[PDB]
């Protein structure tokens, strides 16, 4: 990813589906005008990896005219250095007869296609104000001459980010972050039922018929230990009631 | 494998003993390689 | 914002959930083994990505939160500088 | 359904329900 | 993605759930703990890949279990946990119309 | 972790914690001396 | 294919000695093998076993699960009768 | 726009069958059938080889890697060395403070057998073999008495135990030492017995219980691989806590973990955990 | 309350660094100011210019 | 790393001991993280470059990176006539020479890193040592309940130093503003315009010209006065911890005390080793009157 | 009432400090001398306390009486505002709820029933009786101890406070280039365990994205817990369950304490061309099974 | 009925007269007709969103790129279900879509006018639109029987006041504009009703 | 393939609540004694 | 009180035994074994549920008819069986082997070992990180210089009322500042003297 | 960089750039349910600089 001469130079590596065979290109021109990427035909057998899932090297292997002058073979994985998400492609393999890709001493003139660009974060550069927006092909829905500010004003933009007092500040969307280990410790998690991920953490309230007698006995004799099922309820004579999402390892209370 | 390096391991302490009384505790090439492997394995053990 | 002068004579009771129940001296069913031996069908939490035509958990949580904040007066004035 | 917002919960004017 | 698990609250019918008949209504079902259940087609709106199948290789403990024995011998009223039923009324109702 | 830490907070006394989040505090005479201000959970009594 | 299956059976240099070559010497065919796979195929790549993974922490709090209504939670005990209620649900 | 890992960017002579798109030429129906059969056979062989390479164990992989790394273009011949640098060195021992003398291996002729031991370690008492006195009494076995002696020493909090020396007992002791249930063991080359040093932890003993599989030598129990895997499967959770000893048809005393790993079933000896 | 206050006071009042013997004040083997030896030294020396 | 962690722990311990101030643990680890990221960026720069090792004259050539990643090997055909072991040893020796060159370059760059780290840490040390309430005592001085006694130990040879002037209000900010005034005077001087038109002036304005950098360019847009954070006059974390909860304050105080004790022990043992190397200290304790008489 | 009390700060008139008070506060605020008085509070704290008192003093009742607004008007305004709230406002409201009320819901006790009622009570004489009894209880004990707000005072891990964590570390520097900043660099800032620092990094990235008003990378937690995600997927495959594996459902196996030597030598003698190859986030994936277990979540890949 | 798609006039229970009704089991109870509301509008909106996602997720019937027919159908769904902010966000994302950049999908004037009509009819969160109507009994609270219950110039004044309050809260102080600063209210058009 | 399902385990005791640990014991959740160097 | 004196606890990380444990308190043979669910008599099952076990099975004296049979025996046998249970971590420690479930703790160590390649392994060539205080420095100043030292860079009277910073705490103070302190100290015991 | 960031922010929340905002909800996305994979992140400057 660098800008020089008005186009994007990106370095990447193309690898087989099983990631056994890999060829890395140091520079490739990000060209949105091409529908899909084009690769030399010689790389077909250097990227054909006959794995177990695919008995042949490529799931799809057909012939196309771009007369049957190119081979569509794939899928083939692609890792862009500046991108954190791999992109899988079915590129065109072209013989030397139809098109010679070599231009200079060791330069193959490989240009990345629109299908590869739209699947990575570089698609955002196709939006107005992006680097590829000026090299987008002519279309009635896009005018490259006009400025980004003009386009956004046409779309509806009036002021900058949250200049008006009505719209809240973008940085006020999250004023706090909930990390259990950094405050109040972990959670006291319980369940009633078969499995912890099957039942519910809500203990039955004080209104249950099996608990009312025990609760009344506790209210009368609060200074002793009364036997019964009332201890399973969310009502406890101790101030700390047993309720879901209670921090029990917290220093206070 | 040649029963030249011996090891006794407790819960936390590991003792490695060289046993070559026939050659006055002289190490050959293979014996030295095995001893180095045992040393850098016992030193790099978790509970050592 | 639509408004009309109205008076709610009885607001209600706080939905805290910890309220003293009406006490009974005699239980209708004297067997305590039923509570311990009761079984019910499994409650599977998530089935098929949890998609519904109307959001159940989110809408129920929002509706609960509305009246919880109403009874807690938006949780402002309770807290202070620590 | 709007009667519950103007009544005393303890007070039941006619538990019998017969006029 | 979690597949549609068998022997659930909604999957199982009334007799398999509690050995009693409950009305099968799409709304106002307090027993099933739901408010309104408008029913579209099960896998029409949902994505196909979210449907990963179903699982039924277990025992419904409420319905059928191994070694169904009485929990406690005395009193004789109590029985195995698989049977949870309410008291039967006496002289329910009579119908004058022959039908 | 054969011997873990537990609850090493002195922001409240042991008796204060027992009172706040334990049933055992309401029955001082029943609890022995060694477990006086230790428990932090409610207990249920079952008379066999 | 286990041990219960019937057995498979069993001066100079043999015929299979000629094809074997030292990896120090350049390969006969320069197939562009990935370096990571090259390390992994000979058992030298650092193994990231699943056991090295610890707990999967809950990044964001899911939600608050409010007490949903049930047959055992009613203000009046009149509706909890042996002729009507057999369980919470 | 340079590339790496491929010296030729593309092959001028190397094309593609589909790219050529020539008219299909078939010799005959028999030729077509033969081609189909040979290509499917090649595909099956490739798939089988790939599966075998996937299933190849780590030991085999490392050995093959080392062999190819050390491979030489010429099959080098072995050289003459000193009279001996390959003898199995005798394990160390203290002649003064010893349970038994560590008899060196050069006296294999002098060594006897368990039933008829030779005269050695006369300074110590000799362990007499257990023998039934009547028909009703159970036929005791060396494994049984070894297990019971170890258990009694553990219960009485002892350090060293003198136990009968057989191949199966030595294998069991080796497996226990490997699993850490026993601090150590030593097979002094005495025909009757060898020594085992026990281990304790937190005052108690690291060995909870030891039980021989069969009380009588007349009865012999065989362990199937499924019966062994049922031990590992603990209500759906893998479990290697309790240790079971089995002797296979190859005279190799192993544990149930390795027996399950290699899918073999031998006769059981004892359960220890 | 007494135990908590005593623990807090001791924790706040404990010293650190290196003393005249070059060891930590709470060293396992050696000690400092045995039987108020430093106390009697200060008593018999004082601060008088 | 190790040395940087030792330096930071010593800084924290001295800061707590001399002035009774507490440094946040986040602030403590931030410096180490900055050092680690600086080393990471140096490695990023180094992996691009390449080093050459040569063995047996020019028969064996090894092309690697300073980190030690094998990239290329060139071997004269006569070397293949040697046996495999000799070839392996020759390749190993060439790679060792390449590693030696990479080690030289990396240690020079890491000395640069260490100087940068010391420059970054300078304000803290200067603020904890350049205040009118800061003093130390000789290590060989007897310490008692009241105060420290002073042994002779050639008191004529001994001389107490002072790093602060008694003149009113002397600060690095004053020094830097004096430097700025001097450079502005030189620029405005009649020779200043000629020097600025000279290449030397161009280079000086290109390097130390932050106010001339256009908006959106990396680097500072101005030259600012150095940090002035005196320990006895600035509250760092102790007041916040004490206001929030006492237990955390006590824990951080204990950590600072332990770190100070540890660095003092390290200094004592280094001095002991220096004495033993010189020959003034015996290999085993012979004078128990300096230890057991307290 | 809300506009004229909580809002409209232009007419707020707090006490004007004298010249000596101004001098002393300037000294204390600019440079703190030891053993100074900590009772003094900032004007921001004073304003916040004023707003809190204004909220607390609000009491509903007859509009013609001393009470400013009635419960009917309060609930009408609240209901209309809740209906008018959109998704963004609902998200902020949920955040506020979880911040403020949810811990109070967790820690509330039946002893505070009268206080909870007095929060929005209709002012009977029973509330006055309960307040007098609460005053008696306070005389028995401690007022600041026996109140809801001060229940949540102390928290663990005081060194790394969420107030400091709200501002991302080197945010712009790593935002310019995400490839050059693997999680190890950022985690070197903190001195906690691996899981805690990775959680902190995820939270910081999400906070930065929310502040910049851009789509946050929802796959970032996956890339940070790539080993954990694979482990959970394979645990769900082995044990016929869906969720997150816990300790009680983990295999029991005892390895030798030196079992790690085989991997340790590989890690210690591994060499890389660049550093991005060394710390690529996909080094955990080797086979197609690993790739499937990793990328089986999203359908696009 | 949004649940059963039966007319209210002729039927009162959902699923009457339909053979494959899922709302009537063997021993179930008839479900009363549901009345339209924002809950059912949002239900329809969520169904439309799921359909839109499946339109590209489905490998059998789905298309690699969305269709302008699908886009206009979704816009029709939004306008007929009266989802104002949802339709606005959908239009913005349509403008930001990659296919819109390539020009395969074009925004037609029928869609534009439908969006405008929806915006005018649906009420505004802050201001008032064509959908709002003058009311009679609101004079009890307003005082004017004819004028609309919102002053645009007063709203502008309150907006400036709130902006200054926000600035004060952000900075801690306020910067006073010069004495020559005059507030501009030339373009404030009063609410004109029909 | 371990047909015993981890999802379906245990018995529903009616309304008897039991705790289940998330990852480890709460006693060993915090290690201040070593993190803050409180050990002897 | 006796129960609270003899109270015990178990390690719940496993939620049930991982090996069959067989004991006998007063002749009643009690066997506790791993199981999918809590399968046991009602009383012992409730005891296990109180203990928190979720995957366990307890059996006493095989069939219930077998003697001895009494509630005291039933309680004490199961309590003895639960007391005689060894946790997995304790068993691993006794064997001196690392548990499978705890080796994730070594992952940061291995990661740092692997990432110590290259520049991270470098050290300052010439500095060992330990510095000895060869010379003694003091910055103490007399009170008169302390009063006027910080007139320019800091505010006037920087050392105004500091007790620890100044030899004379009240030096450089003004009348109001002195009077506040003196008035407080003298009016606290107003009627005493 | 400024205009790239402005474009991203506008396509995220177009309501924030209005003097009087309208209702803001979330609609469908043209890049499937994982459009964040292509729309996430702040604008990126070139690695050479
Ligand atoms: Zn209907």
């Amino acid at each position: 990813f660098r800008m020089s001469g008005g186009d994007m130079f990106v370095e990447y590596k193309v690898l087989s589906r099983d990631h056994r065979r890999s060829i890395r290109v140091e520079d490739a021109i990000v060209d949105p005008t091409f529908k899909r990427t084009v690769l030399p035909l010689g790389w077909l057998e250097l990227l054909r990896s006959p794995s177990l899932r695919l008995p042949t090297g490529y799931f799809v292997e057909e012939t196309v005219h771009v007369e049957a002058n190119a081979i569509i073979a794939g899928p083939v994985v692609l890792y862009i250095t500046g991108q954190s998400v791999p992109v899988v492609l079915n590129p065109y393999f072209v013989p030397e007869g139809t098109w010679d890709m070599r231009t200079r001493d060791g330069e193959l003139d490989l240009r990345l296609g629109m299908d590869a660009i739209e699947q990575c974060t570089l698609f955002s550069e196709l939006r107005p104000g992006g680097l590829l927006y000026g090299k987008l092909p002519e279309n009635p829905n896009v005018r490259r001459n006009e400025s980004l500010r003009a386009t956004l004003g046409r779309y509806g933009m009036k002021c900058d980010l949250a200049e008006s007092p009505l719209v809240p500040r973008p940085w006020t969307r999250m004023r706090y972050m909930f990390i259990d280990e950094l405050q109040r410790g972990p959670k006291l998690t319980e369940f009633v039922g078969h499995n912890p991920r099957n039942g519910t953490p809500w203990r039955f309230s004080q209104n249950t018929k099996y608990f009312r007698i025990g609760i009344w006995r506790d209210t009368i004799r609060r200074n002793d230990m009364n036997e019964g099922l009332h201890a399973h309820s969310s009502w406890q004579k101790s101030p700390q009631q047993s309720v879901p999402e209670v921090r029990f390892l917290a220093p206070y209370p | 494998a040649n029963r030249t390096i011996t090891g006794n391991d407790g819960r936390f302490s590991k003792t490695i003993m060289i046993n070559e009384p026939q050659c006055n505790q002289a190490l050959s090439a293979k014996t030295a390689s095995e001893l180095s492997k045992e040393i850098d394995k016992a030193t790099n053990a978790v509970y050592s | 914002m639509k408004y009309a002068d109205l008076e709610l004579t009885t607001r209600g009771e706080f939905p805290h959930g910890m309220k003293e129940p009406a006490f009974v001296k005699k239980l209708d069913q004297n067997i305590p083994w039923y509570f311990s031996t009761y079984r019910s069908m499994y409650h599977w939490p998530i089935t098929g990505d949890n998609w519904s035509d109307l959001n159940e958990a989110e809408k129920h949580h929002d509706l609960h939160m509305f009246y919880t904040l109403a009874w807690w007066k938006l949780g402002e004035g309770i807290f202070g500088v620590d | 359904e709007y009667y519950r917002w103007f009544i005393q919960p303890g007070r039941h004017p006619n538990p019998s329900g017969l006029t | 993605w979690a597949p549609q698990m068998e022997w659930g609250i909604e999957n199982t019918p009334s007799q398999e759930q509690y050995q009693e008949h409950v009305p099968d209504t799409t709304d106002a079902d307090f027993r099933k703990q739901r408010r309104i259940q408008s029913r579209p087609v099960k896998w029409f709106y949902e994505s196909h890949y979210t449907r990963t199948g179903s699982f039924a290789g277990f025992q419904p403990l409420r319905f059928m279990q191994r070694r169904t024995e009485r929990e406690v011998r005395w009193p004789d009223v109590i029985n195995a946990a698989v049977q949870i039923q309410k008291r039967k009324p006496a002289a329910y109702i009579f119908k004058a119309i022959p039908e | 972790d054969l011997y873990p830490e537990g609850f090493q907070w002195k922001h409240k006394l042991n008796t204060e914690y027992n009172q706040w989040r334990s049933n055992t505090w309401l029955t001082p005479d029943l609890i022995p001396k060694e477990h006086r201000g230790r428990f932090l959970c409610n207990f249920q009594l079952n008379i066999v | 294919g286990g041990p219960g299956s019937p057995v498979r059976g069993p001066r100079g240099y043999t015929a299979e000695w000629r094809d074997l070559r030292n990896p120090m010497r350049p390969p006969e065919f320069p197939t562009p093998w990935e370096r990571k796979y090259r390390q992994y195929a000979r058992g030298q790549h650092p193994s990231y076993d699943m056991v090295y993974a610890g707990p999967m922490p809950e990044i964001f709090p899911m939600r608050r699960d409010f007490r949903k209504p049930t047959r055992w939670d009613f203000h009046d005990i009149e509706k909890q009768g042996k002729y009507r209620t057999s369980g919470p649900y | 726009a340079k590339v790496y890992g491929a010296v030729p960017p593309l092959g001028a002579a190397q094309g593609h069958r589909l790219l050529h798109g020539k008219r299909e030429r078939e010799g005959s129906l028999f030729a077509v059938a033969n081609d189909v059969k040979r290509d499917e056979r090649l595909l099956r062989q490739q798939l089988n080889a790939l599966l075998e390479e996937e299933r190849m164990p780590m030991q085999a992989r490392l050995q093959r890697n080392e062999a190819v790394s050390s491979h030489e273009a010429v099959p080098q011949t072995p050289l003459v060395d000193l009279p001996g640098v390959e003898r199995r060195r005798d394990l160390p021992a203290d002649p003064i403070t010893r349970l038994f003398f560590q008899h060196k291996g050069d006296h294999a002729l002098y060594y006897g057998t368990y039933d008829k031991p030779s005269v050695q370690d006369d300074d110590r008492v000799q362990i007499e073999k257990r023998v039934p006195r009547r028909r009703e009494e159970n036929l005791y076995t060396p494994i049984y008495d070894f297990c019971h002696r170890i258990r009694e020493a553990t219960e009485q909090r002892k350090r060293f135990v003198v136990v009968p020396s057989t191949i199966e007992t030595r294998g069991c002791a080796r497996v226990m030492h490997d699993h850490g249930l026993v601090a150590g063991f030593r097979d002094f080359h005495n025909d009757r017995a060898f020594a085992v040093e026990l281990k304790y932890f937190q005052g108690d003993s690291t060995i909870n219980v030891i039980e021989p599989c069969s009380y009588d030598g007349r009865t012999e129990f065989e362990w199937s691989p499924k019966m062994m895997r049922r031990l590992l499967n603990t209500h759906g959770i893998h479990n290697r806590l309790v240790v079971y000893i089995c002797r296979t048809a190859d005279n190799r005393i192993i544990d149930h973990i390795h027996a399950v790993k290699e899918n073999i079933g031998g006769r059981g000896l004892m359960m220890v955990h | 309350m007494g135990e908590r206050m005593r623990a807090i006071i001791e924790d706040y009042s404990k010293g650190f660094g290196l003393g005249p013997h070059g060891h930590s004040p709470t060293h396992d083997t050696i000690h400092y100011n045995t039987l108020n030896a430093e106390g009697e030294r200060v008593r018999d020396l004082g601060y008088t210019d | 790393m190790e040395v940087y962690r030792r330096i930071t722990e010593r800084v924290r311990g001295a800061l707590w001991a001399h002035h009774g101030r507490l440094m946040s643990e986040r602030q403590f680890h931030r410096i180490l993280a900055f050092v680690y990221n600086n080393k990471y960026e140096y490695q990023i720069r180094f992996d691009r470059m390449e080093v050459v090792g040569r063995e047996w004259g020019g028969r064996v050539e090894v092309v690697t990176t300073p980190a030690g990643f094998l990239k290329r090997v060139r071997v004269n055909p006569c070397v293949e006539d040697l046996t495999l072991y000799q070839q392996q040893q020759l390749i190993l020796s060439a790679y060792a020479n390449a590693c030696a060159d990479g080690r030289k370059l990396m240690e020079q760059a890491e000395m640069n890193i260490y100087k940068q780290f010391l420059k970054d840490l300078k304000p803290i040390v200067m603020g904890i040592r350049d205040n009118p309430e800061f003093y130390t005592v000789s290590e060989n001085s007897i310490e008692t309940i009241g105060g420290v006694l002073q042994t002779g130990d050639s008191n004529n040879l001994c001389h107490t130093h002072r790093t602060i002037p008694a003149a009113k209000a002397r600060q690095p900010a004053d020094e830097v503003r004096a430097r700025q005034e001097w450079e502005q005077k030189w620029i405005n001087s009649p020779r200043g315009q000629s020097w600025a038109l000279t290449l030397r002036g161009k280079t000086y304005f290109a390097l130390h010209g932050p106010q001339y950098r256009p908006r959106g360019a990396p680097g500072a847009k101005k030259e600012t006065l150095p940090l002035d954070i005196p320990a006895p006059y600035t509250a760092m974390d102790e007041k916040r911890l004490l206001k929030k909860n006492w237990m955390a304050y006590l824990d951080n105080k204990h950590v600072a005390e332990v770190m100070w004790t540890r660095v003092k022990i390290a200094d004592r043992e280094k001095r002991q080793r220096l004495l033993q190397e010189t020959g003034r200290a015996w290999h085993r304790p012979i004078n128990e009157e300096a230890i057991n008489r307290w | 009432w809300y506009l004229q009390n909580i809002l409209s700060l232009e007419l707020l008139k707090l006490k004007s400090k004298t010249n000596a008070e101004k001098i002393a506060t300037y000294r204390s605020y600019m440079r703190s001398l030891a053993s100074g008085k900590d009772n003094t509070m900032s004007d921001d704290d004073v304003i916040r306390n004023i707003i809190k008192e204004r909220w607390k003093t609000l009491e509903f009742g007859d509009r013609n009486a001393g009470y400013p607004c009635t419960f009917g008007d309060y609930i009408q305004f609240l209901n209309e505002w809740f209906k008018s709230l959109d998704e963004e406002g609902m998200q902020r409201l949920r955040e506020h709820f979880d911040r403020r009320i949810r811990p109070l819901l967790a820690v509330m006790s039946p002893v505070d029933i009268l206080w909870l009622e007095a929060l929005t009570q209709n002012s009977p004489h029973n509330k006055e009786q309960l307040q007098r009894k609460i005053a008696f209880q306070t005389s028995l004990g401690t007022p600041e101890f026996f109140d809801m707000s001060k229940r949540l005072r102390y928290e663990i891990n005081e060194d790394y406070k969420v107030r400091d964590e709200l501002g991302p570390e080197l945010f712009a520097l790593w935002s310019k280039a995400p490839e050059r900043w693997p999680p190890e660099r950022l985690s070197k800032m903190y001195g906690l365990d691996f899981t805690l620092v990775r959680k902190i990094l995820v939270w910081h990235h999400f906070k930065a994205c929310y502040d910049a008003c851009v789509e946050p990378d929802w796959s970032l937690p996956k890339r940070l817990f790539a080993l954990e995600w694979i482990r959970d997927v394979r645990a769900r495959k082995h044990g016929l369950f869906y969720g997150k594996m816990r300790f009680a459902e983990q295999k029991i196996t005892f390895y030798s304490d030196r079992f790690l030597f085989r991997d340790l030598v590989n890690r210690r003698e591994a060499s890389y061309a660049n550093v991005w190859e060394m710390d690529d986030p996909y080094r955990f994936l080797q086979t197609e099974q690993d790739y499937e277990d990793y990328w089986g979540d999203n359908y696009d890949v | 009925c949004p649940r059963c798609s039966l007319p209210y006039s002729t039927t009162r229970y959902c699923g009457e007269g339909d053979v494959d009704t899922p709302f009537r089991k063997h021993r179930g109870r008839w479900a009363p007709h549901q009345k339209w509301g924002r809950e059912w509008y949002d239900v329809v909106a969520r169904r439309a969103e799921a359909l839109w996602y499946r339109a590209t997720e489905d490998p059998y019937f789905g298309t690699p790129q969305h269709t302008q027919r699908q886009a206009e159908a979704l816009l029709k769904v939004y306008v007929q279900a009266k989802q104002r902010g949802k339709a606005i966000d959908f239009m913005n994302k349509l403008r930001g879509s990659v296919e819109y950049l390539t020009g395969d999908i074009t925004i037609t004037t029928v869609m534009q006018e439908s969006y405008d009509a929806l915006l005018d009819t649906t009420p505004h969160p802050h201001l008032l639109t064509n959908g709002f109507t003058l009311e009679s009994d609101a004079a009890k609270y307003t005082g004017e029987v004819n004028k609309a219950p919102l002053s645009p110039l007063q709203f502008r004044i309150d907006m400036e006041m709130n902006k200054y309050r926000r600035q004060q809260k952000e900075e801690g102080v306020v910067r006073v504009p010069p004495a020559l600063w005059r507030l501009d209210t030339s373009a404030i058009v009063p609410y004109k009703v029909d | 393939k371990n047909l015993n399902s981890w999802y379906t385990k245990g018995t529903m005791r009616g309304g008897v609540p039991r705790i289940y640990y998330a990852w480890m014991r709460p006693g060993s959740f915090t290690r201040r004694r070593f993190e803050k160097m409180r050990n002897p | 009180r006796e129960a609270f004196s003899n109270i015990i606890a178990v390690d719940l990380e496993q939620e049930g035994p991982m090996y069959p444990v067989r004991v006998n308190a007063d002749g009643v043979r009690v066997l506790l074994y791993p199981a999918r669910r809590i399968v046991a008599n009602f009383r012992v099952a409730d005891i296990l549920c109180a203990f928190g076990f979720q995957h366990a099975g307890c059996r006493i004296n095989l069939k219930a008819t077998n003697n001895p049979k009494s509630p005291t025996h039933t309680v004490e046998g199961v309590f003895e069986a639960v007391k005689a249970l060894r946790s997995v971590s304790e068993i691993a420690a006794s064997r001196g082997k690392v548990p499978h479930s705890l080796i994730y703790n070594i992952y940061p160590y291995l990661e740092e070992i692997r990432r110590r390649k290259g520049m991270m392994a470098m050290h300052p060539p010439g500095k060992d990180g330990l510095l000895m205080p060869d010379r003694v420095v003091d910055n103490r100043l007399p009170d008169h210089l302390k009063r006027g030292y910080y007139d320019d860079v800091y505010w006037k009277d920087f050392f105004a009322g500091s007790d620890e910073h100044l030899n004379e705490p009240r030096m450089g103070l003004r009348g109001d500042e002195m009077r506040r302190r003196l008035e407080e100290a003298q009016t606290s015991p107003a009627p005493t003297t | 960089y400024k205009d790239r960031l402005l474009s991203k922010q506008f396509f995220q929340n177009p309501q924030a750039f209005e003097v009087v905002p309208d209702r803001n909800e979330r609609s469908v996305q043209f890049g499937g349910k994982w459009e964040y994979q292509r729309t996430h992140g702040l604008p990126t400057v070139d690695r050479n600089e």
